[PDB]
């Protein structure tokens, strides 16, 4: 830090196509060098250097390419990668896609600058999800529960209220250990990143968080659909960096809500097409898996610090499918999957969660004696078995006829109806405790006879069958 | 020496190489990110970064190491955690207190300074020695005897052999003379990550793997030093089957090389390696960390590391098999490895063949999966080890025609195809008994004959019963159970008995945690014997009764035996093999008494 | 009664089950081929032209 | 004044819209309503003639101004519009005759016109809509056949050798279409006085082959708030609106809750009940097709009844007859209330009828003895709106009360 150097300033813009500008005769161009673009009109745009070769350097532009010309476009090379400012003061504020504040307030007075896509954590220093949290949703809390540091993506399609359930989860987020849990450190410090969302959904989320009373806790990063596409590829990275600082270097539990991963994949595809690389599945860039892994693996508990990051990236199935590359890779990476079913929506259940495909890989470790009753796993296994047998029985009754169905067949159909009616359905502003919720699950289970409950061990049966 | 010209993610062009070697490791930039050459074009070269590449500059120096990728083989590798670049992660975390892994860190794979005892095997001065001769042994820990051996490309006469003593890795202990030159030697030896270790001869496998799971051990047996294929599903398998290999497997050592996976799962399992000791030795409780080595590269790891980690793991496995120890290699990768090949092909602008996968995917998979077998080692004394490969593929939910799956099933001999429906059915083993198959069946004929000659026929009968149940499930779904006959009734009863008692192993309970082969064979024998007795009873059908009437009668009259056949699962293996064998023999005798008194009563 | 039920089941199968599944198979084949194969070949050709 | 067409005209602020768009068509007005300034999408596969719906909206919406733009639209349609709008009159509170042609501007260029101009056409249309929005008026724009715009993007991008991301459509399709749809909304205008105008966008995404999995349809459904699903089944049956209830959905239902409550609290409950009845009707149709007409429950019979009545009367409008040309909201609410109240009376009769026979089994006899009232229920749609609000409301009160009295007396009879 003896002496510094002022950034260069070039005018050699030999080609402008799409969201990219092709500089030339540039010397010493760093990779991912952050550039500031001064147009002929004087307005300043910021962009990134996607590729470096010889004296050439392909520069992507965040704010679009609607004013650049050879004669008067001047570009500077700051000689550094993106480093968003971060501090504790960043809380309770709303920011644009690139992190520029839009809360009509002042810019962030940084505590420090953190390079985006923060340093890789030594795997020998991570820790498994230790504690579990109460999500308020009966379907989420009782089965496929969410532990601190888990990666649970919600899978939805167009029209399904993924935004509404995301807002519900944000208000209902809470600890559960023995139903015990100021908790300012325990405050979830929700980081919400919305990419390519309709302005109506943006105002919806803004009002929902403003009325929630957590405006001193939550932090919103917005990249609307009308906003430039390139900005959307940085917004979740900025959110991850802010969460990492506020969690690790600030000692606060942090929950992350990433919105519309399909929109992020769209920006990735746009960038790849503009750069003209070899496609992957469905024309997507071949490295989309690496990008999603880097955007997902930045969460989890850490041994050396008291903080933790738990992320709930809502995902939009494009054609209401899973073979699409984005949901497929997300399932490959994320340790969970929550399904919102169009069939449930057709019957007008406000939480449409389809419990059958829902699963949490760390659910077994999440549930504990302190976290839940000792028979919670038995309840979950029994509910899976009963639902699967009931679906098979419903198909059999449909093919053979309603009358031809056996007595246990009608019992399974009644269980399905009562379950999908009372259990899955829940109110919109109503949260709920875990232990009596498990009691109600036992009510649904004791609807079936003791003999049929082969999945539940006899010990837990005697423990909680009669009640 | 050379300087960068083009930077595009993992691909970094370096002009000025001129004479450079294909796959020669080269350090790039001031941080010296280690990378390998993938494409020569003349003076220029193409280097995969093997690290984060942001922040490079044109004219940044590039240095040639002149040597292909190699992993340091020597004492002290067991119970350690390595990235695909062979970096001791715990050592990095300790030396540098920062929780992160610093960019371009250069730490030796094994600590030279650390001391280790020595024990020569009566080696004499002037003796002619050859590559792979187990001249000495070192106890890295209890129950682990690292027998240091001469490098495969090394032989001569022993001018000097060190006396037994405490030595650091940098220390020399053995001196050889050959062709009028003197070659010193340390414990650590370097071997290329490709080009498998030399083998005197490849041998036909003879002994099964004998895993804890019942279906894996009986229905789809796997020999020692043989390939395996699992679809890498969650909840079980990579958690359950892997745990069974880790603590319940007869393999001496496990090389877990998971790559391209969920990070939290590996965090938990790494937290589990020091714990979860298994008392396999008679007098000591073998902590599994002693008999395991983790090659961990999470999803955030660089793409080239995903390709490198598999070969590092198989090199370690070949090393262990050189000493004669039987070692298992579980690989959660080869699912994301194909993705890494796709990425590197896309950056290199190669033309894909099918669905975007580069063509040589099949060839590389064939090489890696054929790098395993029962091998007679080099040198003296004559010894034999094996390497068993268990590699994951795409999850069972997707189509099994995926190119990676198709390539694997071409070469792999045992596919333990898990079922999504079974997983949703909460059937924990989740192994499908229809798609799965084990081509190793013919080899184990002698083993099964010497163990129990009747086991083959009862296994075939169980397979036939399962096939009949699966076949007529469609019929009963369509037509209905009304037309089902007495033979069909007993067939369905036996099929349900199998699905509940036999194929289901919770493994979360002491009675179900591990199922020895003696208990598995007895349970199958009991089920098949009950099926045979029911068949004979319904076949008799005399005395103005029998057939379906006999089936209902034995269902009610002999309901106690049918009920306790299910409880036969709950019989605790820890009680001891003689006691369990006696109990099962008594149960078989009672079953013979059943359907015999029922034969006497003539319904 | 049994013959009426069986005849109804058979006629329903022939008139609805196959008559709906066969169009499903045809649509799946048409979509799979005419989208995936066509667009993959077009992408490959465009890349080849780019290199050329 | 000249405005860069691509750039979006500035707004002081964007505010939530809470004024429903009164289409004058019962199905869209009630089942899937839209707010003023909202964003809508009409697939309208080949042969459905969505343009009649668009023209009906242009004629009878409550908008202050109409900006009709057709990209790829056939020339005859624009002739028809220009020849028929001037004669057609709309009645303001003053009541004087006035031509919607004054209220409407046409930006359309026919299919014969060069394809490159599709973008320019759509952007000029939307910027003219925005200009009228800044004036304080509430304007609605209809974008005929944006699929032609997508094809124009594909053709232009194809020449540039830009890589085809999906089915020839370039990668930057969702972005542009999203911007186009996002220029819509309800905003507080700039300057003084404090105008509050809006722009309503109701585009059209014609599915090639009638498969909604098409890329343009996929992106639209992804970024659209209210969606009206046209289907070939109803079009073939000459239903006329051809608005399938199942696929169509409105995300604006929550917002218009206040307006519905102040207008009529019954509307929410009757709307939900009608949706449930339609879903049950579809399920029962599937079950019957699987099994057969026989073994059909009397309660299921009552459910399928009046659901057939819904489909035949309330969900269908002729759109070319004086009575069905424009459906006022109040009479739509009355018809829906009549249908649901008849259904609820049937449920009550099933609950108690002096034995299970009279309760539900005799639903056929109830239909026989209530045939005149059921015919009045099905014919309530036939009346013209020219009778005036008092006449229609009095007639609907009389119909509802007569139906209730007759049903109760017949339910009282033999019970």
């Amino acid at each position: 830090e003896g002496t510094l150097e002022v950034a260069m300033e070039y005018r050699t813009v030999t080609g402008v196509a799409g969201p990219l500008v092709i500089l030339d005769k540039v010397k010493g161009p760093k990779y991912y060098e952050i550039v500031n673009i001064r147009l002929g009109d004087g307005t300043m745009r910021r962009g990134q250097v996607l590729e470096v070769d010889g004296e050439k350097a392909v520069v992507q532009v965040f704010e679009g390419t609607s004013g650049i010309d050879n004669k008067f476009t001047t570009v500077q090379f700051t000689g550094e990668v993106l480093k968003t400012p971060v501090s504790l003061d960043m809380l309770g504020r709303i920011f644009n896609g690139s992190g520029k504040p839009i809360d009509n307030g002042p810019p962030i007075l940084p505590e420090a600058y953190l390079d985006i896509s923060g340093s890789s954590i030594n795997p020998s220093e991570r820790t498994y999800p230790e504690e579990m949290i109460q999500t308020g949703i009966s379907t989420i809390d009782v089965m496929n529960s969410i532990a601190r540091g888990q990666k649970i993506p919600l899978f939805s399609a167009a029209g399904l209220p993924h935004n509404e359930i995301a807002a519900q989860i944000c208000r209902q987020a809470g600890l559960v250990k023995r139903l015990e849990k100021d908790g300012e450190e325990d405050n979830f410090a929700i980081v919400f990143a919305a990419m390519g969302v309709n302005m109506e959904t943006a105002q919806f989320f803004k009002r929902d968080f403003e009325e929630n009373g957590s405006m001193e806790r939550v932090t919103l990063f917005l990249n609307l659909a009308n906003d430039p596409t390139i900005e959307r590829i940085i917004t979740p990275r900025i959110a991850l960096t802010t969460a990492e600082y506020l969690a690790y270097e600030c000692g606060k539990h942090v929950l992350v809500i990433l919105t519309d991963m399909s929109s992020y994949a769209d920006a990735l595809r746009e960038v790849s097409a503009a750069r003209e690389e070899v496609p992957g599945r469905r024309g997507y860039p071949g490295y989309m898996y690496t990008d999603l892994a880097q955007i997902y693996e930045r969460a989890g508990r850490i041994e050396g610090r008291k903080g933790s990051i738990t992320q709930i990236p809502i995902l939009t199935m494009p054609n209401d499918d899973i073979t699409h590359p984005t949901p497929d890779l997300t399932g490959y990476i994320t340790e969970g999957q929550i399904y919102i079913d169009r069939q449930l929506q057709n019957r007008q259940i406000y939480p449409p969660i389809n419990v059958l495909p829902s699963l949490s890989r760390l659910m077994k470790s999440a549930i504990g004696e302190g976290m839940t009753r000792r028979d919670h796993s038995d309840v979950s296994n029994q509910l899976y078995a009963n639902y699967a047998i009931g679906k098979d029985v419903q198909a059999m009754k449909a093919v053979v006829g309603e009358e031809a169905l056996s007595s246990e067949d009608l019992l399974y159909l009644e269980f399905l109806d009562k379950f999908e009616r009372k259990f899955v359905a829940q109110g919109a502003y109503d949260s709920r405790n875990i232990f009596q919720s498990l009691d109600l699950a036992w009510t649904l289970l004791r609807i079936f006879p003791r003999e049929l409950l082969h999945r539940i061990p006899g010990k837990t049966l005697d423990q909680y069958y009669s009640r | 020496y050379g300087y960068v010209r083009k930077v595009s993610g993992p691909v970094v062009i370096a002009d000025g190489m001129n004479g450079a070697a294909m796959y020669e490791l080269v350090r790039v930039g001031h941080d010296n990110l280690i990378g390998e050459i993938i494409r020569l074009e003349g003076d220029s070269a193409t280097i995969q970064v093997y690290e984060e590449t942001a922040g490079l500059m044109v004219n940044d120096p590039v240095l040639r190491t002149h040597k292909p990728l190699s992993v340091e083989l020597g004492p002290g590798i067991l119970g350690n955690i390595f990235d695909g670049i062979q970096r001791p992660l715990k050592t990095i975390a300790i030396r540098s207190g920062d929780v992160y892994i610093p960019r371009g860190v250069s730490v030796p794979a094994l600590d030279k300074d650390t001391l280790w005892e020595f024990q020569p095997k009566k080696i004499g001065e002037g003796d002619l020695l050859t590559g792979g001769d187990l001249y000495a042994t070192v106890f890295e820990n209890s129950l682990m005897q690292h027998h240091v051996a001469l490098p495969p490309d090394a032989m001569g006469k022993v001018t000097y052999v060190a006396p037994a003593g405490q030595y650091s890795l940098k220390d020399t202990v053995l001196e050889l003379e050959f062709q009028g030159v003197k070659k010193s030697f340390t414990m650590l030896q370097a071997w290329p990550v490709r080009t498998p270790r030399p083998v005197s001869s490849k041998l036909a496998a003879d002994t099964p793997l004998l895993t804890g799971q019942r279906v894996l051990d009986a229905l789809f047996p796997s020999v020692l030093g043989g390939t395996c294929a699992i679809p890498g599903a969650f909840g079980c398998g990579k958690t359950v089957i892997s745990q069974a290999l880790s603590k319940y497997s007869n393999s001496d050592t496990v090389v877990y090389v998971g790559c391209g996976e969920r990070g939290n799962e590996m965090a938990e399992v790494l937290m589990d390696f020091p714990q979860l000791t298994m008392t396999l030795p008679d007098g000591r409780e073998e902590s599994v960390m002693k008999r395991t080595t983790l090659v961990a590269n999470t999803s955030n790891m660089p793409v080239a590391a995903r390709e490198a980690s598999i070969y590092t793991g198989i090199t370690i496995a070949e090393y262990f098999r050189d000493m004669g120890y039987n070692v298992s290699m579980m690989a959660d990768s080869t699912s994301r490895w194909a993705e890494a090949l796709r990425e590197i092909s896309g950056r290199l602008a190669e033309m894909p063949a099918d669905s975007g996968y580069p063509a040589y995917l099949a060839a590389r998979l064939a090489s890696f999966y054929e790098r395993a077998g029962k091998v007679k080692c080099l040198g003296g004394p004559e010894r034999t080890g094996s390497v068993t490969i268990v590699g994951a593929v795409s999850p069972p939910g997707g189509d099994f025609s995926d190119p990676v799956t198709s390539a694997t099933l071409s070469i792999v001999q045992v596919f333990w195809g898990l079922d999504k429906k079974l997983a949703q059915r909460k059937h924990f083993p989740s192994v499908n008994w229809l798609i799965s198959y084990s081509k190793y069946s013919t080899a184990l004929e002698s083993f099964y004959e010497q163990f129990d000659p009747d086991f083959i026929n009862i296994r075939t009968k169980a397979r036939e019963v399962l096939q009949r149940e699966d076949d007529l499930n469609e019929i009963v779904q369509l037509v209905g159970k009304d037309a089902l006959a007495e033979g069909d009734k007993i067939t369905l009863e036996t099929a349900k008995l199998l699905r509940e008692d036999y194929l289901a192993q919770n493994a979360f309970t002491p009675y179900d945690k591990f199922c020895p082969f003696y208990k598995s064979v007895w349970m199958m024998r009991n089920i098949i014997h009950f099926y045979n007795l029911a068949n004979q009873a319904v076949e008799k059908g005399a005395g103005m009764d029998g057939q379906k009437i006999t089936y209902t009668l034995i269902k009610h009259r002999l309901g106690d035996l049918f009920y306790r056949l299910v409880s036969q699962k709950f019989e605790d293996p820890a009680e001891g093999e003689p006691a369990l064998v006696a109990k099962f023999k008594k149960l078989h005798e009672d079953l013979t008494a059943g359907f015999r008194a029922l034969e006497d009563e003539t319904r | 009664l049994t013959l009426d039920e069986a005849i109804k089941t058979t006629n329903r199968r022939v008139n609805a089950l196959e008559n709906v599944v066969k169009p499903r198979l045809e649509n799946t084949i048409t979509y799979i081929k005419g989208e995936l194969d066509e667009l993959e070949r077009e992408d490959f050709f465009r890349l080849k032209k780019i290199q050329g």
